[PDB]
RNA sequence: UCACCUGAUGCCGCGCUAGUUACAUAUAAAAGCAUUAUUUAAUACAAUGACAAAGCCUAGAAUCAAUUGUAAACGACUUUUGUAACAGGCAAGGUGUUGUAAGUGGUUGAGCAGCUGCCAUACUGCGAUCCACUGAAGCUUAUCCUUUGCUUGAUGAUUCGA
RNA sequence: GAACCCGCAGGUACGGACCAAUGGCACAAUACUUGUUCGAGCGAACAGUGGUAUGACGCUACGUCCGUUGGAUUAUGCCUG
RNA sequence: CUAGUCGAUAGAAUAAUGUAGGUAAGGGAAGUCGGCAAAUUAGAUCCGUAACUUCGGGAUAAGGAUUGGCUCUGAAGAUUG
RNA sequence: GGUAUGCGUAGAAGUGUUUGGCGUAAGCCUGCAUGGAGCUGCCAUUGGUACAGAUCUUGGUGGAUAGUAGCAAAUAAUCGA
RNA sequence: GGAAGACCGAAACAGUUCUGACGUGCAAAUCGAUUGUCAGAAUUGAGUAUAGGGGCGAAAGACCAAUCGAACCAUCUAGUA
């Protein structure tokens, strides 16, 4: 979260600091063309497509070196990403279809019956 | 709507960098020719031509002089086909009589 | 908008209640008989929301980007956008600012040299500076004032409902 | 010897600000200028701001304009008892 | 000039404080441990030079004047006399 | 070393666990999901036997930051191909 | 006439005051301003001597390989508390 000091644009998603990462929207830019190459292979018509599910993760990172102050070393580690993307098309969601379970006998209908049926219920 | 016109413009080039420093003045005006143009063209790929570093690195750093005639030549992409199609060309035209000498467009479209 | 009175429309006379006496009934019983138990819930009240149902009313902003500059470490904050009242680039006027350009020409001169010629005693090619054309000249909004001169000009994206 | 009560004029310190004038700092814009290259004539060409003098926008102090009125009630005097 | 380099992360941006280069009207050590950072002086010619000296100094003492550019005359040589 | 005609590719050891349970408690028993070749219970013995710690040794890994600190000395790079 | 361990000064070296610049540096001692000698007790590349309770020291217990009131490396060393 920072230190991003600020920038004006992020108030379309409303907490103001915001950055616009070069090197990091390259290597989506062909990746998701490299997501867009195979749905063509299906045979499925791209417009249709919107970006379902997509997580990053990190990796083994490496280890470089900076030389610093009374003899002394430390590691310069940059540490690379795992992009994955899933792409689906404009489909639905689904909340649930449920039923009741009951276990009627001799003396539970009568009292649906006495405010049901002996007392007339107006609508 | 053809906007390939060419226009025989003025600057003012000092007016345009105060708040630089010396040292960073002038190439500085060199990017901000890089606004001066579009903001009266609109289109992006100023290639600005080797005649105008020829007067603009003249005396040096400390100032290019004051006032340059450049001619603005919006001139089409003949290829490279990138989205972008219409940029503008610069020349140096060196005139040094500044007391009224206007800014017009009469140019014929092959100079 | 709201309760009250009144101008006055109209005619509910739709439905009132009490006391005595008679009549036509329908309904009403969950052996549960030391029964309650995670105590229903209908009615009715309001709260509702959803679904196809129900008529009506309705015809915008914000947000950055791009600006500008009364703001400024950034963001925020003041504004701006008519086929052009304006924005905006220029020129032009005015304000100032160093002090009087380059260009020629000059009685402008410390003089020294060339011919100083035979007479006219001359041309300068030299001359630091001064004088005229000259309060000239360049600078002037970038964080100036001025427009009836000059040209440029709209076609973006992104969010939001009682 | 009442700087009595008060009125008048002023002044100190901080306090809040602005810039017309005046002080500062510099449009490093411009004039005189040394050294070197630009062949000679313009420049301010480069010496990490050459040095010099005046210098407008601002910004600023040394300058400027400002900074006040209601209500209880101690100390206390009295009021009546 | 001759040779060679732009190699020190970048385009941007005028906040503090810091980092280094500065000038600031008055007075000029009050400042602070203390004249310490910092300012004047600086080259050369012409004088003009104090006390103490081992008579070699102190001596650049201090205390001063003078210093462009441009136009000229006066001087310091060599060979053939 | 004795032992249970001990289970074991028709899934054995550890690994997870929002399956279920026994103890006062340490600890097991159990289901599912990995997994691929060996394992435990009674009773005799016994060894380098159970870890939160030692400014403990070694190997991953945090927050700060995983994008802050800062990459500011050596004049300074620039358009077009 | 140009002698002296004579003077102001530059690459050679030194390292003073700022107690200024970074003090997770440019660095296990450096950069930037300042200051001293600068024709000898000067400055220095190579060769060679000197050895752990000693070498060497225009003398501080400095220096002896980033260690110096005794190094530096393996042991008697899992030395004792």
């Amino acid at each position: 979260n920072g230190g991003v000091g600020r920038c004006a644009q992020a108030k379309q998603w409303k907490t103001t600091q915001g950055r616009w990462p070069k090197k990091s929207a390259e290597f989506l830019l062909q990746l998701l063309r490299n997501a867009e190459a195979n749905a063509d292979c299906k045979g499925l018509d791209a417009d249709r497509l919107v970006v379902h599910h997509i997580q990053v993760n990190r990796a083994q990172c490496l280890r470089r070196r900076t030389y610093r102050a009374h003899g002394r070393i430390n590691p310069y580690m940059s540490s690379p990403c795992h992009v994955e993307v899933i792409l689906t098309e404009k489909e639905e969601l689904v909340s649930k279809a449920t039923d009741d379970e009951p276990a009627k006998k001799k003396l539970s209908k009568k009292k649906l019956q006495r405010q049901k049926e002996k007392m007339l219920r107006s609508e | 709507i053809n906007e390939v016109v060419t226009r025989e413009c003025t600057i003012h080039l000092a007016k345009r960098v105060h708040n630089i420093g010396f040292k960073k003045r002038a190439p500085r005006a060199i990017k901000e020719i890089r606004k001066f143009a579009e903001r009266e063209m609109g289109t992006t790929d100023v290639r600005i031509d080797t005649r105008l570093n020829k007067h603009i690195w003249s005396k040096g750093i400390r100032s290019t002089p004051f006032r340059i005639r450049v001619r603005l030549a919006r001139r089409r992409n003949d290829d490279e086909d990138s989205p972008n199609k219409l940029y503008t060309y610069v020349t140096y035209v060196p005139v040094s009589t500044f007391k009224n000498l206007q800014t017009e467009n009469v140019e014929s479209s092959d100079d």
